[PDB]
RNA sequence: AGGGGAUCGAAGAUGAUCAGAUACCGUCGUAGUCUUAACCAUAAACUAUGCCGACUAGGGAUCGGGUGGUGUUUUUUUAAUGACCCACUCGGCACCUUACGAGAAAUCAAAGUCUUUGGGUUCUGGGGGGAGUAUGGUCGCAAGGCUGAAACUUAAAGGAAUUG
RNA sequence: GCGGUAAUUCCAGCUCCAAUAGCGUAUAUUAAAGUUGUUGCAGUUAAAAAGCUCGUAGUUGAACUUUGGGCCCGGUUGGCCGGUCGGAUUUCCAACGGGGCCUUUCCUUCUGGCUAACCUUGAGUCCUUGUGGCUCUUGGCGAACCAGGACUUUUACUUUGAAAAAAUUAGAGUGUUCAAAGCAGGCGUAUUGCUCGAAUAUAUUAGCAUGGAAUAAUAGAAUAGGACG
RNA sequence: GGAUAGUGGCCUACCAUGGUUUCAACGGGUAACGGGGAAUAAGGGUUCGAUUCCGGAGAGGGAGCCUGAGAAACGGCUACCA
């Protein structure tokens, strides 16, 4: 049954950028996809997206361009105790200077540079590279 | 536990060195002692109204409640006027970075000033050793029912 | 999907947009809260009578016209049976089923469609007893399963 | 995503199932069995030294056509008998029987060294010497 | 193919798509006012009805149930709304 | 790709894709550069002049230089219909 | 344990062939084959390919349901019908062409979306023999089923593809 | 894998190589091993999907509930100046953080004790044509937390901090002649003394303490036995 | 209630029927004293810790006790076993 409605958000992203499209169609969408598809977004990887709204949960069609290789999901929001946090990065991220990793933290969802400037911990969500 | 009588055993049940002076005609029959348990616990009116006895009272009787302020689940109430809660807990193994659940049952004294039946919440507090097991007393309960009334016959 | 079966059938109603209106439907709550009480008088399930109310007059959907769930009016005026009528329906076919098998001992078959059945009320009857609609300890026995229905 | 639980709570299943899975491998099986203290001639230990009952004259394995001197030991803390190889050209007339000698692995885990059949073990020293000493010419045999 | 509007699909090629795999979903079925001009009044009908729907004051007939959509009987007229 | 200071750094900055900005390698001999014609005054067609479209072998592969190309020209002012964004 | 016992036919006896021929081929033909009431629980029980969910690509057939159509045919007087025709749509058993991709390959729309390695979950393997052997436990009337080791030996065994 | 007569493997002589006051060998274990796999394996044919379905434990489990906008104070990097006799801060500027507001908006709560803060203001004003600026009592801020009562749906996570043994480890300082070490030492009036040290970090699971309120659970009002008064 | 320095099934008496367990109880094995730590260097891990410091246990095996603030002591005693 769908077990995280982001896994599939995120990959449904990725299969599209690799067969060279510039949308998707993604449901079901939520709250936290949302914040996610908002971080890539305010760093370029893709373009606008419009929440359509049936009655039910969602849908959401993405706009993205090329700059854009994958953005994964990390399938149990393990735990990060903001020492570890390089240990992530240097573990997914190809060079240490460009690319996210995105998480969830008490002061929101935000990468990983963005929750290090503001010093607060929390799960690990996915990345972006 | 208790459950009516009061003096139902070999020995005259009392608290110890609450004279009643059967001189002084009174009405209340026995002076009653209580006192509160103190970080901040009420203590129930059961306890103050209430006659039984139960020298491991929290309110009625002498102990102390000193340590581990614990909360746990209530599991079994066959025993006379002790409990057993279990405390579950998730566990960290490192290596996998996730966790399993655990849990230990823990017996505790229970005070008639409160009826407890299972699936309660409840509140305990640390105990001089009052039993072989038992070094903790329900404290408060932090549940009442678990909605058992919302369950009748038809309409 | 599909529970018991390897079924994908995706088949399904499709509800609109529209959550209220349809203004071409004149009529009032008034008319159809009644609709609902008279048929679940005669003795119809809610659902027999959310379709006899779709076709025969403009019910399109009775939460709507109403802001209700047919039963609810039911309950609510005290119309609602002892168990919902999904397990009412789950068991009386165990019944049914059982009644072909004793009947019938050579059928494997309907030995193992049984287990199906039975195991599918079990689970719901799960559900309903977690949530309160019925009482802890409500359990279903062959043995007594045919005086539930009948 | 085939295979191993992946949930957070999942832990103790992932532990057991490997507890259960390192019997697979060979050695860590042999660790926890006490393959060493139960079976093995010798005790788990390095060497070990025994007596010479008698001098034999095994032929080695294809395609090698050989006779490799050897001597049956009896490990004197336990009388597990043990047949042991004599290296090098000679010193087979080092030995004599009821001799003392100091067996030791042949470093193939166990296991037969190449041609010879059976033998895992090698000598080291006899009457206290050492071949090795005996073969060149560094050092004497022992009076009796 | 490789872009395109998936915001703004052509009428009748969404038309054609499956109701639940439209743009936002929605029924495709339809209410009608049906008439067997012996009496004066007109009644509602479900274009999927199941129920062989009875007339309003005669017990005549009106629709039988099918596979989807109910047939109607003989000589009767329609409209959706 | 610069450095400490200022200082253009590392060769080859290379073409992209016009249809999917994806980098166009060297080894990628299945890839494209089409050059239409800039046009003037009655027909004729200014030569050494062009408007410039690079598309990836990936593209060429997938079917969809055709269709990719229909869109780019159109929106870049050449052609007149044709094409569709709605489908 | 009853019944049935046409057929074909483990066993057995034969004719032949053969150096031999306990076989292959030919004859006889016990049990069996069928059925009831009980057992047994195993097959290369196979797609040698876990289940649920998402996504990624072209094509023509077909099976079931459906919606559309001033389609064809049935003539009666025109319909109603039924069967056929064409477009679509779900859900089936499959085939075709591809290669984005995968793989040691053979090949594979999954065996794809994995060093750019995490949707959920179950199960099994960890060199070859020894060996599914020994031992205990357990189930069975039996035959046997399930669970299931070691010592010791050994440099390979194995898989796909190529040339011979 | 060599040796069955010209042995590049044996037995030697010569010569040569590697490490060198040290260098073989045996056993164990660790790396190599993504051949135990959480990170990170494999299972069509190489070892491996239980004949099949049900199902308890266990793990897992769709979306949705204060968002968006407005003003305020005050921090730290960095620039362009340097006022100054290496570093200094004001205004100018970015940018990244923290705090408190008002937007229909519990802050658990009433009862004083307290006030630190302006809607105050009471005069006016150092001084650039003045909201640039603070001393400043007489109507008008809560919460900053005291202490006394009366009461609080449960948790996971994460931050910061306490409470902490040394040797060990990481690491600063010091030229044990070097170094391993050690915790010394270093200046002079070297005839009656001057002086720097003996740091720092890690110390996690648990328990304690404080910030956050995303993610994920829990509880709530439906036979109203609801909530406020 | 007795006993203890004192809580306590620690022991006794009366009374009751409880306590633990697939979140692995109970049992078996350990060539098991626990820690600080040690070895192996991308990381995650793997293995080791009799042994310089801390804790515990012992004094051939058991049990018992005297003295004393403190021992169930062993370079104290008493008894049995070796
Ligand atoms: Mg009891
Ligand atoms: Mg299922
Ligand atoms: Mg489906
Ligand atoms: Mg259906
Ligand atoms: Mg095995
Ligand atoms: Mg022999
Ligand atoms: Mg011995
Ligand atoms: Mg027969
Ligand atoms: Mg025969
Ligand atoms: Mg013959
Ligand atoms: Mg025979
Ligand atoms: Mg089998
Ligand atoms: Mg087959
Ligand atoms: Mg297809
Ligand atoms: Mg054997
Ligand atoms: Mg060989
Ligand atoms: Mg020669
Ligand atoms: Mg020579
Ligand atoms: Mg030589
Ligand atoms: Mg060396
Ligand atoms: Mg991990
Ligand atoms: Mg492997
Ligand atoms: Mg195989
Ligand atoms: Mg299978
Ligand atoms: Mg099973
Ligand atoms: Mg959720
Ligand atoms: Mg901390
Ligand atoms: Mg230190
Ligand atoms: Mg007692
Ligand atoms: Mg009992
Ligand atoms: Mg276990
Ligand atoms: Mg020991
Ligand atoms: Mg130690
Ligand atoms: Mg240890
Ligand atoms: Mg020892
Ligand atoms: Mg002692
Ligand atoms: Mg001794
Ligand atoms: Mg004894
Ligand atoms: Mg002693
Ligand atoms: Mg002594
Ligand atoms: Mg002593
Ligand atoms: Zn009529």
């Amino acid at each position: 049954t769908r077990s995280s409605v982001l896994a599939d958000a995120l990959n449904a992203i990725n299969n599209a950028e690799k067969t060279g499209k510039r949308q998707v169609l993604i449901r079901p969408s939520s709250k936290v996809i949302i914040k996610f598809l908002q971080v890539m977004q305010k760093h370029g990887y893709i373009g606008e997206f419009e929440y359509i709204d049936d009655h039910r949960s969602g849908k959401i069609v993405v706009q993205l361009n090329g700059r854009l290789n994958k953005c994964g999901v990390i399938s149990p929001r393990f735990n990060v105790k903001i020492g570890d946090i390089e240990k992530w990065t240097a573990n997914l991220l190809p060079a240490r200077q460009f690319g996210y990793v995105i998480l969830t933290t008490s002061a929101g969802i935000m990468d990983h540079e963005e929750a290090r400037r503001k010093h607060v911990s929390g799960k690990i969500l996915g990345f972006v590279y | 536990s208790t459950e009516l009588t009061v003096q139902s055993e070999r020995a005259f049940q009392k608290q110890p060195h609450i004279f009643n002076n059967p001189k002084v005609k009174t009405s209340k029959r026995t002076k009653r002692w209580y006192k509160n348990a103190g970080l901040g616990f009420k203590t129930p009116k059961t306890a103050i109204e209430g006659s039984y006895i139960d020298k491991k009272c929290p309110f009625t009787g002498l102990v102390s409640i000193r340590g581990k302020i614990l909360t746990g689940t209530v599991v079994s109430t066959k025993m006379h006027r002790t409990i057993v809660i279990r405390r579950a807990y998730l566990h960290y193994i490192p290596k996998y970075n996730r966790y399993e659940k655990r849990h230990k049952n823990v017996p505790v004294h229970v005070s008639p000033a409160f009826r407890v039946q299972v699936g309660d919440i409840v509140t305990v507090g640390q105990c001089r050793p009052i039993s072989k097991t038992v070094r903790f007393n329900v404290v408060k309960v932090s549940a009442a029912a678990g909605k058992a009334n919302k369950q009748f016959a038809k309409f | 999907g599909r529970m018991h079966s390897a079924g994908k059938g995706i088949s399904s109603s499709a509800i609109p947009y529209s959550r209220n209106a349809p203004a071409w439907f004149k009529l009032s709550s008034e008319s159809v809260i009644e609709q609902i009480v008279k048929y679940a008088r005669k003795g119809l399930t809610p659902s027999q009578i959310g379709v006899l109310l779709r076709d025969a007059h403009g019910v399109t959907q009775a939460r709507v016209i109403t802001g209700n769930k047919i039963m609810r009016i039911l309950k609510s005026n005290g119309l609602a049976p002892e168990i919902p009528e999904d397990l009412y329906y789950l068991i009386k076919k165990a019944v049914s089923v059982r009644k072909h098998l004793e009947r019938n001992r050579k059928d494997k078959d309907a030995k193992f469609r049984l287990i199906l059945i039975e195991s599918r009320i079990h689970r719901l009857a799960r559900y309903y007893r977690t949530v309160a609609v019925l009482p802890p300890n409500w359990k279903y026995e062959s043995a007594t399963a045919s005086a539930l229905v009948n | 995503g085939k295979g191993k639980p992946r949930g957070l709570n999942s832990a103790r299943k992932l532990r057991v199932h490997r507890r259960n899975n390192r019997w697979a491998e060979n050695n860590y099986k042999k660790r926890l069995l006490g393959t060493a203290f139960k079976s093995s001639p010798f005790g788990g230990s390095s060497h070990a030294k025994g007596i010479v009952l008698e001098k034999l004259g095994i032929e080695s394995k294809q395609p090698n056509s050989a006779i490799r001197k050897c001597v049956r030991v009896q490990l004197i803390k336990n009388g597990k008998k043990v047949t042991a190889f004599v290296p090098n050209d000679g010193c087979l007339n080092f030995v004599d029987e009821n001799d003392e000698v100091l067996l030791a692995g042949f470093g193939r885990k166990g296991k037969a060294k190449g041609d010879i059949p059976g033998v895992r073990f090698k000598v080291v020293k006899v009457s206290g010497v050492s071949l090795l000493a005996l073969w060149k010419e560094k050092k004497e045999k022992p009076r009796s | 193919v490789l872009v395109q509007d998936l915001l703004h699909p052509t009428a009748a090629s969404e038309a054609r798509k499956h109701k639940l795999k439209t743009l936002v979903q929605g029924p495709r079925s339809y209410f009608l006012d049906v008439k067997c001009p012996g009496c004066l009044n007109i009644t509602t009908v479900f274009s999927h009805a199941q129920t062989a729907v009875t007339c309003e004051s005669c017990s005549t007939i009106l629709c039988t149930p099918t596979g989807g959509k109910a047939k109607l009987s003989e000589g009767t007229s329609f409209r959706r709304k | 790709m610069e450095n400490d200071k200022g200082q253009l750094v590392e060769l080859y900055v290379p073409r992209k894709c016009s249809a999917t900005n994806r980098i166009i390698k060297a080894d990628d001999h299945a890839s494209v550069q089409i050059n239409v014609a800039k046009v003037d005054e009655e027909g004729r067609a200014i030569p050494g002049e062009y408007v410039t479209y690079a598309l990836s072998g990936y593209v060429r592969s997938r079917g969809e230089s055709d269709d990719s190309l229909n869109r780019l020209a159109q929106n870049d002012g050449l052609l007149k219909n044709v094409w569709s964004y709605s489908r």
